[PDB]
């Protein structure tokens, strides 16, 4: 029950790092945000879902 | 070692955005 | 003009009075004059003040046996603490004088006066249409005066810890501060020393360079009507080609230094003391090998063992 | 318990340079007024 | 372009000055700085929880946010002991996660968002000279601040209460049932003397007064916010103030400078909103605790007492200067005259002796850098430097309004028109 | 042409760093002094001269590392490496404090070389040599403090050691044994230094706040061009400002800059006179009338008497470790204290 | 304690003097153009 | 100490408080890359 | 050039490191090691007493 | 003691009121660039 939470929050850290690196780059770059606008939405939604899941699995630990 | 690696990754994440913007020649 | 109040405003804020009054001068002049006359009267005739609060007064007046160097306005009694102590809050004028009330009067009116002086410098800069940041430069000595007169007594809890209004009293304040806090090892006093030394060096350098390159129009001062040398003395890159940037640096360096030393005094008022390198070197057996910091600590201890004057 | 010539030194070393400066300034102003 | 000295007149080291006349980027910069503040709060809370040693007290571990959370009643039991650090972890996590949202908002409104707001969102745009709109924004944020104060009040009275050092037998988490809503007490606190023995607003010594004052502050802020939303500045206010972004910035700077000085004095002197079980004893508290411990060790197995300047009985010695201290461990031993010797002999409690000894061990003024010392020094320095910033920005706002902040006009220098003095 | 002429031409070449004839004295002496100071603060100990550790090798930091003065057994010896004290042994020369003498002598000659460099460069640019006369201030400071004071004292031991904490020790030692704050020449020096800092700050602020609007940019550093015949700031506005704010103001830019030159130089020379007076223990330590008043009146106390007590405490509590050669042993009973008073 | 007023008579100077001076200012304020300006500061005086 | 599950991520928590300083430095880096224009 | 520096500078840094790690600095400059501040016979601070016999006195003090 | 206190209060109130109402009298307009 603890290893699952640790893996989940490690995935959350990795996704937060990826979003921090990508989102300003995607938005500022004139080439991006047209062919890859939905990628930002999917990444942010996955980030919030990971946050909710970590909050859930914290209760059982 | 973990502290140093995390510090290195965080310190890389900042200028990495600027480098990627320069490569894509965006509004820097 | 159209109103008595308008006429009064046009005279308080007039640029034709030999010395500008201004609105800040409306608060500055009474407070500064009051503090000045009280300081003069106290420096000549004030009775001795029981600064420690243990019924042994200390004389600082010319009439009680002091000279210009040894004369001072003794800080308020330690029994007073930082309680507000005007004349009307004392039972008698004698007890007010005995507890160092004139020190509080002078300090408060002088701080109000220097704040008014900052504001009045800004006000006359605005009246003349010039830039207003001379008062920002003057904030540094005001900050230092408030730190040595108000902030340190607040942090310590008694106006008796404030700097006495004298010469020998100032030296005693410096020695006791070095004993208690080791200000010499504090990086902010080091920054202040760098600021004042650099200010002297830069004033001398700027004066030498301007006087050296005076254009022949003539005493040489009557030649005035109301970079290559520097870049060859050192390497070429180190030179202030821009006169405005050079004067900005001249204004900036000592002001920043005095700001840092005032901040250091304020921090040490709340016991954020200097660096402590005592017993930093030991041998294999564990015996302490003394350094120059150990000698400095010995001197500080020698000063401290004769400040308590009690248990 | 102060000294005695002490007063003589203080008073004269104050006055001798003061009267010299005042005399020099008065002479300069006299020249300026005479020429003008 | 608007992002260079050629098109703006501002160099890179003054580059944020280019944000004065563009609203969207200014809003983004402010939201990004808010995200930075929330990120620091969350990260430092996590850092402090991660370094918290259960046996040591909070003030012996160099912690400054955990005492703030403990004063609110979270994770603290009777006597100031810390039960669990999980609510502190939750606070840190919530702040550090909301920081991501705030940072994204700042980045969006700064980089890709519109530079100006009034052409696309007229409800949010402004000119720095439309007094009605600026007062409306001021009123909205005033309502927000009042609701925050009322949220603190609700935490005090409904959601678990707040820690009280003045509870009998040591501090405890108590619900503030009846706060002081009487305007006389609040006005006397606001109008009290700031000198020794009175202390102005720093001397509030009970939680009921704190909760009542925060009730008054919240409702007053809500009323003033609605007022400034529904009104325009009067003729006396319009002719007295400079109406520009830099002037408003200078006003905020002097306000926060005064607030920083007040907070430094609060951390140094107040032991009610800053409990000594979390922040450590104050300097006067440490000195009086050492004197009281010596008095107790003299009574067991008079020396140690003297009379105050007003005649009351106080502790003797170098502490005499700290006779204005009021601490929970010494109040039961103090009577109308002053400290009572027989009451100290008989009505003393072991927990008072333990508190006195542990406060004697750790002295800010000296009997270990107290967290009170760090807070006081830091916020006093911040207050001073922000007074400097207020002076700079106010002078430059005045000069820029008049049109001479770039230098004197050679064509028409004012001094040359004035007759010589 | 003649060898001299060709050597003079080569030394006067416009290179990145002017060498000149004065360089032949300045560069080696200054380089050796700086390198010797670094070597002493990095490797050389003070264990056999002061009973102290003063090297990075011994564990000291930047503040506590110093090139300590020679042992009090050496006297005012030149401490030549080939001299009778060291006899060519580098290790014994470093142990006896000979590196301090090396640094002091080569640094004095480096200061002389730098003053000559200022003179030379002023003669080539064609300007009046008001530098190397300003530098006479620092030269007098160094000569009085590091050379004349130990020469007047017992040995080089009582000179300042070349370190931060060593300089702080020297300050407190001089205060304890001489009451140098009470010295009027030191007071004039303090006035000169503080007035020079005041002049620098006030002149910088006055010039920055009286500039002419010579540019359309808010940042006004660009509005000054390097070859500007016109003045960049209004002297009349600055004069009016200070005339009506302070009551008096400068009207001559020349005089103002000469005054900004004169104040620190005069302060340094007065302080040098005071230190020369201290060199022979001819100090303004005490006021005889105040001492007589305090002797016949135990209830008479001023801050001067408190300063005297503080100096006595400094001397008594620092003599044992500051002068280990004297073998001072002071019992706790004779050590002054506030309670003992 | 409020404003250090221990004797009611102290309130007479504290209130009458600010009012009287305001009365002098009232005349300056009434002789002015108190219409709104849309600028950084009001040059009408 | 941290809750035991999250105790593994301590090395991130031990560097996170200083991140805003880097932000300031990052700003300078941007002004460096842009050529302090 | 850069190539040269890429060899000279690290070699010089390693030489500076070995000047301390091998104990040559103590021998060259006479700085006492942490285990030889006080000898068994001399537990006091060693101080030179005569200027003209300083070399012999230091040889006697540093012999042990 | 009361009479000195009332005199000081009168003087301080007068000067503070003069300062406050003087800086309320459109002080920004008192600049040489004002038309
Ligand atoms: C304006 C005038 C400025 C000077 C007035 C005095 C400032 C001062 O002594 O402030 C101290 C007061 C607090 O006063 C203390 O307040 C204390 C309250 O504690 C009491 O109440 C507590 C409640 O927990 C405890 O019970 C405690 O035991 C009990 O003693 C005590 O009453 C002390 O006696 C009393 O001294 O802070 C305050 O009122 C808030 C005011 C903060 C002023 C900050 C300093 C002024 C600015 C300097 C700027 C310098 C740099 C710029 C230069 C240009
Ligand atoms: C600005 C322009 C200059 C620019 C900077 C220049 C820097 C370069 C030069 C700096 C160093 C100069 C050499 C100093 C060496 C010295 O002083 O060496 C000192 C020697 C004397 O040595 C001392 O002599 C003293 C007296 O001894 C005599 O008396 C003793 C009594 O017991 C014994 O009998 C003993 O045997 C007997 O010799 C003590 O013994 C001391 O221990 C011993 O160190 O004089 C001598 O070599 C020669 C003495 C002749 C005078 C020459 C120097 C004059 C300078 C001022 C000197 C101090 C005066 C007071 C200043 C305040
Ligand atoms: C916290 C302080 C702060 C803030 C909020 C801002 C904000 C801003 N500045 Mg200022 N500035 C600052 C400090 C700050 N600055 C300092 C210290 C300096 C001196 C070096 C400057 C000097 C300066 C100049 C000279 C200029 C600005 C400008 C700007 C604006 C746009 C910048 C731009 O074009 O980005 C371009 C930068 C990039 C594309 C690279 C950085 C990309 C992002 C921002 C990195 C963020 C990392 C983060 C982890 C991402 C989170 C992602 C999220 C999903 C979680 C913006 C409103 C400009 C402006 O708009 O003027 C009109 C301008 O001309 N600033
Ligand atoms: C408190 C500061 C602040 C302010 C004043 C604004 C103001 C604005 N934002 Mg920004 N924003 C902020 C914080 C802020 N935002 C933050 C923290 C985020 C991150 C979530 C965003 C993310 C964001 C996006 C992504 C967008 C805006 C947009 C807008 C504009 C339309 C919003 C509106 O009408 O509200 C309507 C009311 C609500 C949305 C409230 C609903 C929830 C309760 C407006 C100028 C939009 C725009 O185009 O303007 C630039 C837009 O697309 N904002
Ligand atoms: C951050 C909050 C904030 C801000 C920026 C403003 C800003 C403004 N208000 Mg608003 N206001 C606010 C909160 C705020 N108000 C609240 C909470 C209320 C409810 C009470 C009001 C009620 C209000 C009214 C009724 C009026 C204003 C007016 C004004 C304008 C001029 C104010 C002035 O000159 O001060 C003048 C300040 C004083 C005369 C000082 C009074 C101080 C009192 C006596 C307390 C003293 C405390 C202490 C002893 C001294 C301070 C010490 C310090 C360390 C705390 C200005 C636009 C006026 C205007 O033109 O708008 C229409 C106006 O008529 N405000
Ligand atoms: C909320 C507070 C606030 C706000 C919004 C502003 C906003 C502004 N100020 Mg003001 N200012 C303030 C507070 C504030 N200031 C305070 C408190 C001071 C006193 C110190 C000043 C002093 C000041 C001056 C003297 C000037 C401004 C200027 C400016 C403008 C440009 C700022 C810029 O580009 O920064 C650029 C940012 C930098 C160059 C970075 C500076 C970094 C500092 C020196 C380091 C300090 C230590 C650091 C915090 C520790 C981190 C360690 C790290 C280095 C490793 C802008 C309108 C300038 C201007 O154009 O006027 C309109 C100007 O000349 N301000
Ligand atoms: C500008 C160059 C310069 C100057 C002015 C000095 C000056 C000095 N050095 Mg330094 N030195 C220099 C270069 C210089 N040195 C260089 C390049 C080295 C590296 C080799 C050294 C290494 C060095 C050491 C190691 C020591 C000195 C010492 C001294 C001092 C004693 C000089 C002495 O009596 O020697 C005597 C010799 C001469 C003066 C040479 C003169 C030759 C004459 C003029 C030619 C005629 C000879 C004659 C015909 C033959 C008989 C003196 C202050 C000593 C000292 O005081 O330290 C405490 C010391 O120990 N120097
Ligand atoms: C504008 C420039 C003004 C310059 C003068 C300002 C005031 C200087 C200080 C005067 C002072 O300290 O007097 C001390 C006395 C009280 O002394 C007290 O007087 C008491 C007796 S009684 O109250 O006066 O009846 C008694 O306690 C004792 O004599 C003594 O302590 O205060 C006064 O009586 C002054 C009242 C008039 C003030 C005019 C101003
Ligand atoms: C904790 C957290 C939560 C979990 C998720 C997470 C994403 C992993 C994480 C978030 C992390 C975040 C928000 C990470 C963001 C991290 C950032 C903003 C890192 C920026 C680094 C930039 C540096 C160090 C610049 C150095 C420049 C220097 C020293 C020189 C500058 C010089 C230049 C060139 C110009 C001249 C001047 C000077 C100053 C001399
Ligand atoms: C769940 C979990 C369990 C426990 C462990 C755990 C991992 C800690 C936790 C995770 C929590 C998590 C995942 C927390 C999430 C943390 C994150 C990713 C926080 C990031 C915030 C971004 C900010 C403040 C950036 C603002 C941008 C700015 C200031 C840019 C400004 C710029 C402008 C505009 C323009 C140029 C100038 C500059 C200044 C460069
Ligand atoms: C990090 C840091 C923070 C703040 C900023 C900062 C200060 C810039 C920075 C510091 C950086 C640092 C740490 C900078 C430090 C750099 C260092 C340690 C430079 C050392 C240079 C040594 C020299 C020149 C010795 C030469 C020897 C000679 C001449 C021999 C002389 C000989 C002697 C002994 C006598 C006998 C004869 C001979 C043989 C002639
Ligand atoms: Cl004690
Ligand atoms: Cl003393
Ligand atoms: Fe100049
Ligand atoms: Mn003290
Ligand atoms: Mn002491």
């Amino acid at each position: 029950m603890v290893a699952i939470l640790q893996l989940l929050v490690s995935m959350l850290i990795l996704l937060s790092f990826a979003l921090v690196v990508s989102v300003p780059v995607i938005l500022v770059s004139p080439g991006e945000w047209e062919k890859s606008k939905g990628l930002v939405y999917t990444g942010a939604g996955l980030w919030f879902g990971l946050v909710i899941m970590t909050a859930a699995f914290n209760s059982f630990v | 070692v973990a502290q140093l690696i995390s510090l290195f990754l965080i310190l890389t994440s900042g200028p990495a955005i600027i480098v990627l913007i320069a490569l894509r020649r965006g509004n820097l | 003009s159209a109103s008595l109040w308008e006429r009064f405003c046009s005279w308080i804020t007039s640029t034709e009075n030999r010395l500008y009054i201004g609105w800040f001068g409306v608060l500055m002049i009474p407070t500064l004059l009051t503090a000045t006359t009280v300081y003069i009267i106290a420096f000549i005739a004030a009775p001795p003040v029981d600064i420690d609060g243990i019924r042994e007064p200390v004389a600082g007046s010319l009439l009680y046996g002091n000279n210009i160097i040894s004369g001072a306005v003794i800080p308020s009694s330690a029994s007073i603490g930082i309680h507000f102590y005007p004349i009307w809050e004392a039972a008698s004028l004698d007890e007010w004088l005995y507890n160092g009330g004139p020190y509080q009067l002078i300090v408060d009116h002088f701080l109000l006066g220097v704040c008014g002086w900052i504001g009045r410098e800004w006000e006359f800069s605005y009246r003349l249409g010039m830039r207003p940041w001379i008062s920002v430069a003057f904030t540094a000595p005001v900050a230092a005066a408030s730190a040595v007169f108000l902030v340190y007594p607040i942090g310590q809890g008694s106006f008796s810890d404030g700097m006495p209004l004298g010469i020998s009293g100032t030296f005693n304040f410096m020695l006791v501060f070095q004993a208690e806090h080791n200000i010499l090892m504090h990086p902010f006093h080091q920054l202040g020393v760098a600021g004042v030394f650099g200010g002297s060096l830069f004033s001398a350098m700027h004066g030498s360079l301007v006087t050296s390159s005076l254009i022949r129009e003539t005493s040489a001062n009557y030649g005035y009507k109301f970079h290559g040398y520097f870049g060859r003395l050192i390497f070429q890159y180190a030179s202030f080609n821009n006169s405005r940037a050079l004067h900005f640096f001249l204004g900036l360096w000592p002001v920043v230094g005095i700001w840092f030393t005032a901040l250091g005094i304020m921090t040490m008022a709340f016991n954020l003391n200097g660096f402590n390198f005592n017993q930093s070197v030991v041998d294999s057996q564990g015996r302490v090998i003394n350094t120059w910091a150990d000698i400095l600590n010995r001197a500080n201890l020698g000063m401290e063992v004769m400040h308590e004057r009690n248990a | 318990n102060v000294s005695v010539a002490a007063y003589l030194a203080v008073l004269l070393g104050t006055f001798v340079p003061v009267v010299f400066l005042i005399t020099l300034f008065i002479q300069s102003e006299a020249r300026k007024a005479a020429e003008s | 372009a608007g992002r260079d000295i050629e098109s703006t007149g501002f160099a890179w080291w003054s580059g944020n000055s280019r944000l004065i006349n563009v609203s969207g980027k200014l809003l983004g910069a402010h939201v990004a700085h808010a995200g930075l503040m929330v990120f620091w709060c969350g990260a430092m809370t996590l850092f402090e929880v991660a370094h918290y040693i259960p046996e040591k007290p909070l003030y012996e571990q160099g912690l400054i946010l955990l005492p703030h959370l403990a004063s609110l009643g979270w994770g603290v039991g009777p006597g100031g002991e810390i039960v669990d650090i999980y609510p502190y972890f939750v606070v840190g996590i919530l702040h550090i996660i909301s920081s991501a949202v705030l940072g994204f908002g700042g980045v969006y409104h700064s980089l890709i968002g519109p530079d100006t707001l009034e052409e696309s969102f007229p409800a949010f745009g402004y000119d720095w000279r439309d007094k009605n709109k600026i007062t409306t924004i001021l009123g909205i944020h005033l309502v927000i601040l009042g609701f925050g104060a009322l949220l603190l009040v609700v935490k005090a009275m409904y959601l678990g209460g707040l820690y009280d050092t003045w509870a009998p037998g040591g501090g405890d988490v108590r619900i503030i049932d009846n706060p002081t809503l009487n305007p006389a007490v609040i006005i006397g606190y606001v109008l009290k003397s700031p000198w020794g023995g009175d202390g102005w607003i720093c001397s509030v010594n009970n939680m009921e007064d704190i909760v009542g004052g925060h009730i008054w502050i919240g409702f007053t802020c809500i009323a003033g916010g609605f007022w400034h939303i529904l009104t325009k500045p009067f003729a006396w206010a319009r002719r007295a103030y400079v109406w520009s972004g830099e002037a408003y910035l200078s006003y905020s700077l002097v306000a926060v400078s005064l607030m920083g000085f007040i907070a430094s004095q609060y951390s140094w002197y107040n032991n009610t909103a800053y409990p000594s079980e979390f922040y450590g004893p104050t300097g006067p508290e440490a000195s009086q605790s050492q004197a009281f411990t010596f008095l107790v060790r003299d009574q067991r197995l008079g020396k140690y007492l003297m009379r105050s300047p007003s005649g009351e009985i106080i502790l003797g010695g170098e502490t005499q200067r700290f006779w204005d201290l009021r601490a929970p461990w010494i109040e039961p031993l103090r009577g109308p005259n002053g400290l009572d010797l027989n009451k100290i002999k008989n009505d003393i409690q072991p927990w008072q002796e333990r508190r006195a000894a542990e406060y004697m061990t750790h002295a800010p003024l000296g009997s270990f850098v107290s967290p009170r010392s760090w807070l006081t020094c830091a916020h006093f320095l911040l207050g001073f430097v922000f007074y400097i910033g207020h002076l700079w920005h106010a002078g430059r706002a005045r000069a820029a309004a008049a049109g001479f902040e770039k230098g004197i006009n050679r064509e028409n220098e004012p001094v040359l028109s004035l007759r010589p003095i | 042409r003649g060898w001299f002429d060709l050597a003079d031409d080569w030394l006067k070449r416009d290179r990145f760093v002017f060498v000149g004839w004065s360089g032949l004295l300045l560069f080696p002496t200054s380089y050796l002094s700086i390198g010797g100071w670094f070597t002493g603060t990095t490797f050389v100990t003070s264990w056999y001269t002061h009973g102290l550790a003063s090297s990075y090798l011994e564990g000291c930091n930047f503040f506590t590392a110093a090139v300590s003065t020679p042992a009090n057994s050496m006297g005012h010896s030149l401490l030549l490496l080939w001299g009778p004290e060291a006899q060519g042994d580098f290790t014994r020369w470093c142990q006896i404090g000979g590196l301090w003498a090396f640094c002091a002598l080569h640094g004095s000659f480096g200061l002389i070389g730098f003053c000559l460099r200022q003179f030379e460069i002023a003669r080539l640019v064609g300007i009046r040599p008001y530098n190397a006369i300003a530098f006479s201030g620092p030269i007098a400071i160094f000569v009085s403090v590091f050379l004349m004071y130990p020469l007047g004292q017992a040995s080089w031991f009582f000179a300042p050691s070349l370190g931060v904490a060593a300089i702080f020790r020297f300050l407190l030692f001089i205060q304890g044994f001489h009451n140098f704050t009470l010295n009027p020449f030191h007071m004039m020096g303090v006035a000169g230094i503080l007035g020079a800092a005041l002049l620098c700050a006030i002149h910088g602020a006055t010039v920055q706040n009286t500039i002419f609007e010579d540019g359309d940019a808010a940042n006004t550093f660009r509005a000054f061009t390097p070859t500007q015949a016109e003045e960049t700031y209004s002297m009349v506005t600055a004069n009016r400002f200070w005339s009506q704010i302070f009551g008096v103001a400068f009207s001559n830019k020349r005089w103002l800059h000469f005054f900004m030159l004169f104040v620190p130089l005069a302060g340094l020379w007065t302080s040098a006179i005071g230190i020369v007076g201290l060199a022979l223990n001819l100090r303004a330590y005490d006021f005889v009338s105040q001492e007589l008043r305090a002797a016949e009146d135990p209830e008479f106390e001023t801050f001067y008497t408190k300063n005297i007590l503080l100096n006595e405490g400094i001397r008594s509590w620092m003599a044992a470790q500051d002068q280990p050669h004297e073998n001072f042993i002071f019992p706790e009973e004779v050590l002054p204290r506030g309670n003992a008073l | 304690e409020a404003l250090g007023v221990d004797d009611g008579r102290l309130l007479v100077p504290l209130v009458l003097i600010p009012v009287f001076v305001a009365l002098l200012y009232g005349n300056f304020a009434s002789t002015q153009d108190n219409e709104d300006f849309f600028d950084t500061y009001d040059q009408r005086r | 100490k941290l809750p035991e599950a999250y105790a593994v991520f301590k090395p991130i928590i031990d560097v996170a408080p200083v991140i805003p300083v880097f932000f300031l430095l990052l700003a300078f880096v941007w002004q460096a890359a842009v050529g302090f224009r | 050039y850069w190539i040269i520096h890429s060899i000279t500078i690290p070699a010089l840094f390693v030489a500076g490191w070995l000047f301390v790690s091998t104990g040559l600095a103590y021998d060259i400059f006479g700085t006492p090691r942490p285990n030889e501040y006080f000898t068994q016979e001399r537990q006091q601070v060693p101080l030179v007493n005569d200027r003209f016999s300083a070399k012999q006195e230091l040889e006697d003090l540093t012999k042990g | 003691m009361f009479t000195l206190k009332i005199v000081v209060y009168t003087t301080v109130t007068l000067f503070v009121s003069l300062f406050t109402f003087g800086f309320l009298s459109n002080d920004a307009s008192r600049n040489p660039n004002r038309k």
